[PDB]
């Protein structure tokens, strides 16, 4: 089994309610334990951010995040603003950086 | 799922259009809630939307002129448009939009629609001009211009010549006033001797006019 | 930025196509195109979404597609009750918002094709002596009720001043409409000749008037 | 064994005739079941395409 614990993240100057009709909960919604980070208004520049979490507990933690590959470059600049996007993830023994590959999938 | 909007009807320019739309059978926060307008002639324009959280999505060309509020409690959401020109005369709908990413993707379960005519005034009378024929048979008529509100009688010779008459329908121009033009085709050889008086009558503005048409 | 044809003909049953032509910023991106059916006097109802998927209530007849920079709706099996205006819709990133089309008018049988009757009228001598000028284009006796007027100073088309009306039933159960070009007198004198060309299914009637 | 079937890809706005002196079929040719998509003229923009099967 699994026990969940709040990461305790706090967002300012963006939208944290990105949802979809493919995840129905009395209308559109998203993953329960994730949040779809959106720009504060369509096509607006996404402010560069940095958030951090410490594992205080005695057993290791399962951290899961998502890189979003939008349908089109146009949609990508609609949700997160224009320009190149980059997401870097850091820990004591892990440092990878992801670039979204937008494009059409079936 | 019912959807019906009410509010101001006629209002004069530079005022503040305020509408409000009520829902039955559903609940906010599942979807987005949008106002979509349609001019009386042609087109369809999306003015903006909002979610349960008060999160808005506004048309940039109408930002700084539009504000959409949401009454989460009363199952109704409002509309404030602030310095209304004559270009805002149109039908206004409210509709639910399927939340897909950022704001809505399509719209299901539209409202009914309310008309908002934004024009200035008022009970005016018509200026009427002669439509001369030129150059088998010919056509000549009258031009009732810039009158309000309908209707008007366009008799020819006080009601003595209907054979060949064709009274056209009015046109609501951007100024809010109406205008029509009733024409008659008649033999070109007798153009000629007979005389043609069109006798416009406007009981709304009490006025009567009898203008005669002649060739060049 | 969604260019639709203004009119489409059709005999009952026959398949008929509606174009929805868009730019590289609305359908030239991943944005789906949907359609809506506006029956006269009523609200619009949702037709095809996701470029082909029809909701609950839509018959097999209604079938859509998207390809490159444009979409196309197909009405096969024309009933009487399909008389309505159809609009497409998608998302344009240049406007940062959702865009509709101008609309297409669906007309069905049975009064056969009727070519219009256009009588044009130049400004009245009385009106030019009020510092106004009004050209009047009169359109009678056509079927169906779907025409598009185009005004042209000698070559260049006239953009502003037009006040075209919605066609309405004549006594003959044909349709009629008027169009009014508002001109300044020095605009009327400073051109060779103004023309009114009404467009109907195949016919393009060009009546012409000049200052004499 | 292996039985092939064409997937039916059409192209417009680009070149499809890339070739090399390493796949030598009485001249410079390319792989038989593959197409080397290029851009129309040298340094021209390749347009983003989407092709399904």
């Amino acid at each position: 089994g699994i026990d969940k614990e709040a990461m305790g993240f706090t967002y300012s100057g963006i939208r944290t309610n990105g949802a979809t009709s493919a995840c129905r909960r009395s209308g559109s919604s998203f993953y329960a334990e994730m949040k779809w980070l959106l720009s504060n208004t369509d096509n607006a520049a996404f402010p560069q951010m940095t958030k951090s979490y410490k594992n205080t507990r005695k057993s290791p933690a399962l951290i899961v995040w998502g890189i979003h590959h939008s349908v089109s470059t146009a949609e990508q600049t609609k949700l997160y603003g224009s320009g190149n996007k980059l997401v870097t993830v850091g820990s004591s023994n892990y440092q990878q950086s992801f670039v979204p590959s937008p494009g059409a999938r079936p | 799922l019912q959807l019906q909007e009410w509010g101001a009807g006629l209002l004069k320019p530079s005022e503040t259009l305020s509408l409000t739309c009520a829902v039955y059978g559903g609940s906010f926060s599942g979807y987005y809630w949008s106002w979509i307008r349609q001019p009386p002639g042609k087109g369809l324009e999306w003015i903006g939307e909002i979610n349960h959280s008060g999160g808005t999505n506004y048309n940039p060309s109408l930002k700084s002129r539009v504000t959409i509020s949401v009454d989460t409690s009363n199952n109704q959401f409002s509309l404030k448009l602030s310095s209304v020109t004559a270009a805002d005369t149109a039908v206004y709908y409210c509709a639910r939009g399927v939340w897909e990413g950022s704001g809505s993707d399509n719209f299901d379960y539209w409202g009914q629609g309310t008309l908002v005519t934004v024009s200035s005034a008022s009970t005016k009378g018509p200026s009427v001009f002669p439509l001369a024929p030129s150059s088998g048979t010919a056509a000549l008529g009258c031009l009732v211009k810039d009158y309000f509100p309908e209707p008007v009688t366009v008799s020819w010779n006080s009601g003595a010549l209907t054979s060949g008459v064709h009274t056209f329908p009015a046109v609501l121009q951007s100024s809010g006033l109406y205008s029509l033009s009733s024409v008659v085709t008649v033999p070109s050889s007798s153009l000629g001797t007979q005389t043609y008086i069109c006798n416009v009558n406007h009981k709304p503005s009490n006025t009567k006019v009898d203008k005669k048409v002649e060739p060049k | 930025a969604l260019t639709q044809p203004p009119s489409v003909s059709g005999a009952p049953g026959q398949r008929v196509t509606i174009s929805c032509t868009g730019s590289s910023s609305n359908i030239g991106a991943g944005f789906d195109v949907h359609w809506y059916q506006q029956l006269p006097g009523t609200a619009p109802k949702l037709l095809i979404y996701g470029n082909s998927f029809r909701p609950s209530g839509v018959p097999d007849r209604f079938s859509g597609s998207k390809s490159g920079t444009s979409a196309s709706l197909a009405i096969a099996g024309l009933q009487a009750e399909d008389e309505a205006d159809y609009y497409c819709q998608s998302y344009d990133s240049s406007l940062s918002g959702v865009v509709f089309g101008g609309g297409t008018k669906l007309t069905v049988l049975g009064q056969p094709k009727a070519a219009p009757s256009v009588t044009l009228f130049p400004p009245s001598s009385e009106e030019l002596q009020a510092n106004k000028a009004t050209l009047v284009c009169l359109i009678s006796d056509f079927y169906p009720g779907a025409v598009t007027v185009a005004w042209k100073a000698d070559s260049s088309p006239v953009k502003a001043g037009v006040e075209t009306t919605t066609p309405s039933k004549q006594s003959n159960n044909k349709y009629a409409a008027s169009s009014y070009l508002s001109l300044t007198p020095e605009q009327w004198k400073s051109h060779r000749s103004y023309s009114c060309q009404v467009t109907h299914e195949g016919s393009t009637v060009e009546k012409t008037v000049a200052p004499t």
